[PDB]
């Protein structure tokens, strides 16, 4: 069943799972046509299929193409998802498929479970969790490459650099979730934060700053510091 | 016109033929039920006073040979058993009409309630779902599971319906996914109608089967196959026209037909909102959403 605080370390453990959030797949900006009527205009997507334990980011970007007359976007977006989540699946050896699936949201609970009827022995799971994954799309390089595709492209990171090799999955997954937290609540403070010293820089094949494990704690401390603020300013509590 | 003679009434049992339902008392002279429309299937059903656990009763049809019910006190029920000797049963049953130990099928000749819940059922039909083929009869109860419900314990003991599975491989085509999920016209039209059924008097006749058994046994099972085979037809965009004419009638007499007080655990409120309220038939199924807005306004 659902993913949720009292089963949150099976996210580390040796079976292998899948995180799937479409929230960045059917993107539009709303705009204003000259008879002053409200029209749409789509921009590429991505599908953010994450491992947890590995950092393995499957990020399927979706060109504005795959929209064009397609009516109900929204409804086709989730299939659409369910689809490319599939075809992820069936491109993996056997011994790299998921044993779960677990979407970040319930709509895609049957849309892929259809997508994957031929797979009935991966599980596909809710999650009670409200994960920032929709703040992908406010690290740069990732943006970067969605908004530059030119037709449908894998692209392949590891959204925890080399974290890996000096902490747990557990600790570099909390890591993420506060770094998405905070770009979520406050994308400007929480860049500033991240490139506030210019001599901490971005290596080429990363996506986060080369931080000593001393200056990580002090940006996690500037990180939960940004998201209560500005929690205070939300709520006036 | 035909008759179904009892041997006896040993145990205090509410007896019900078809719809209609008698109070009969411990060893109280009954000699069974006459005037017994020939050309329908018909249900004899029984619920013990002494223990309201267990609805049960014989599907049969009165051309298909001569069939008496005799309790037996080893297996504590009221059993259905064929006659083969013609001459000895014509004697047995004109003794008891003479007596006038037998209660009459009291149909009203303004009344097709029975012909409108049975219109499709065929009692070679019932012989493939409810299996023995010793008996020219069958055998139903509340408990009884259906082969669905077995697969998510005794085969000999099922309900062989139909499997219906909205996600299953049968359900939808593989690269048309979001189409034979959203639109189950496929499934309807060539899995079950074409492939399974073969016609939609087949189907139909399943589904009445389904909801009879529902609702005289208060069987499970039958009723989410009865659900499952209406939700089918309403969530399939392409139907034909007088599949859809005929539903609404057959629907219309189910609704008609069912205790007032049975609503509750009967009906799917999912199941009848999505098929009168969002799916492509919403707006086929005029007697059926008029009849069920008057008569369980609640349940919507």
């Amino acid at each position: 069943g659902a993913m949720n605080s009292s089963n949150y370390a099976e996210l580390f453990n040796n079976d292998i799972k899948l995180f799937v959030d479409d929230t960045n797949v059917y993107r539009v900006t709303v705009h204003k046509t000259f008879e002053g009527n409200v029209a749409t205009k789509a921009i590429n997507g991505c599908i953010f299929t994450l491992n947890p334990k590995t950092g393995h980011l499957f990020l399927k970007i979706i060109h504005t193409s795959v929209w064009a007359g397609q009516k109900r976007l929204s409804q086709l977006a989730k299939w659409k998802t369910a689809e490319e989540v599939s075809a992820l699946v069936r491109s993996l050896p056997k011994e790299e498929q998921p044993k779960q699936i677990i979407v970040t949201r319930k709509a895609m609970l049957d849309p892929l479970e259809v997508h994957m009827l031929d797979f009935p022995n991966i599980a596909i799971r809710p999650t009670e969790l409200r994960l920032p994954f929709s703040a992908a799309m406010s690290i740069d390089k990732l943006s970067d490459v969605v908004m530059k595709a030119t037709e449908p492209q894998m692209v392949l990171f590891n959204i925890y650099d080399d974290w890996l090799d000096r902490i747990s999955s557990y600790t570099a997954f909390s890591r993420l979730t506060l770094l998405l937290r905070a770009l979520k609540t406050n994308e400007e403070s929480a860049k500033m934060i991240l490139l506030s010293d210019p001599t901490i820089t971005i290596k080429s094949y990363h996506l986060w700053p080369s931080f000593t494990d001393e200056q990580w704690i002090t940006i996690e401390s500037q990180m939960r510091d940004l998201i209560l603020t500005e929690y205070g300013r939300k709520y006036n509590v | 016109m035909n008759t179904v003679p009892f041997t006896s009434a040993p145990i205090e049992v509410t007896i019900g033929i078809d719809q209609y339902s008698f109070n009969v008392k411990e060893n109280q002279p009954f000699h069974g039920i006459k005037d017994i429309p020939i050309g329908h299937v018909h249900v004899i059903h029984f619920q013990h006073a002494d223990n309201s656990s267990m609805r049960y009763g014989y599907w049969f049809d009165c051309r298909m040979g001569n069939f008496y019910i005799q309790y037996d006190p080893k297996d504590g029920l009221y059993k259905m058993m064929e006659e083969r000797d013609g001459a000895k049963f014509e004697n047995i049953v004109h003794n008891f009409k003479e007596r006038q130990m037998m209660v009459s099928y009291p149909k009203i000749d303004e009344d097709d309630t029975w012909y409108n819940l049975t219109e499709f059922v065929q009692m070679d039909k019932i012989r493939k779902i409810v299996r023995k083929d010793e008996n020219q009869f069958s055998y139903v109860d509340s408990s009884m599971t259906t082969v669905q419900e077995n697969e998510l314990s005794d085969p000999a003991h099922s309900l062989n319906y139909t499997v219906i599975n909205f996600k299953s491989r049968e359900a939808i085509r593989p690269g048309h996914e979001m189409e034979d999920f959203l639109d189950k016209s496929y499934y309807l039209n060539t899995v079950m109608l074409q492939g399974i059924f073969k016609n939609s008097s087949n189907y139909f006749g399943e589904l009445q089967f389904a909801f009879l058994n529902a609702m005289f046994f208060g069987n499970y099972g039958s009723s989410l196959q009865w659900h499952a085979m209406i939700e089918l037809i309403c969530s399939s965009a392409t139907v034909p026209k007088h599949m859809l004419d005929k539903l609404d009638e057959i629907l219309y007499y189910q609704i008609k037909t069912l205790p007032e007080q049975y609503s509750d655990i009967l009906l799917n409120e999912r199941v009848w909102n999505i098929c009168l309220y969002s799916s492509f038939q919403k707006n086929s199924l005029h007697n059926t959403e008029k009849i069920m807005e008057n008569k369980y306004p609640e349940l919507l």
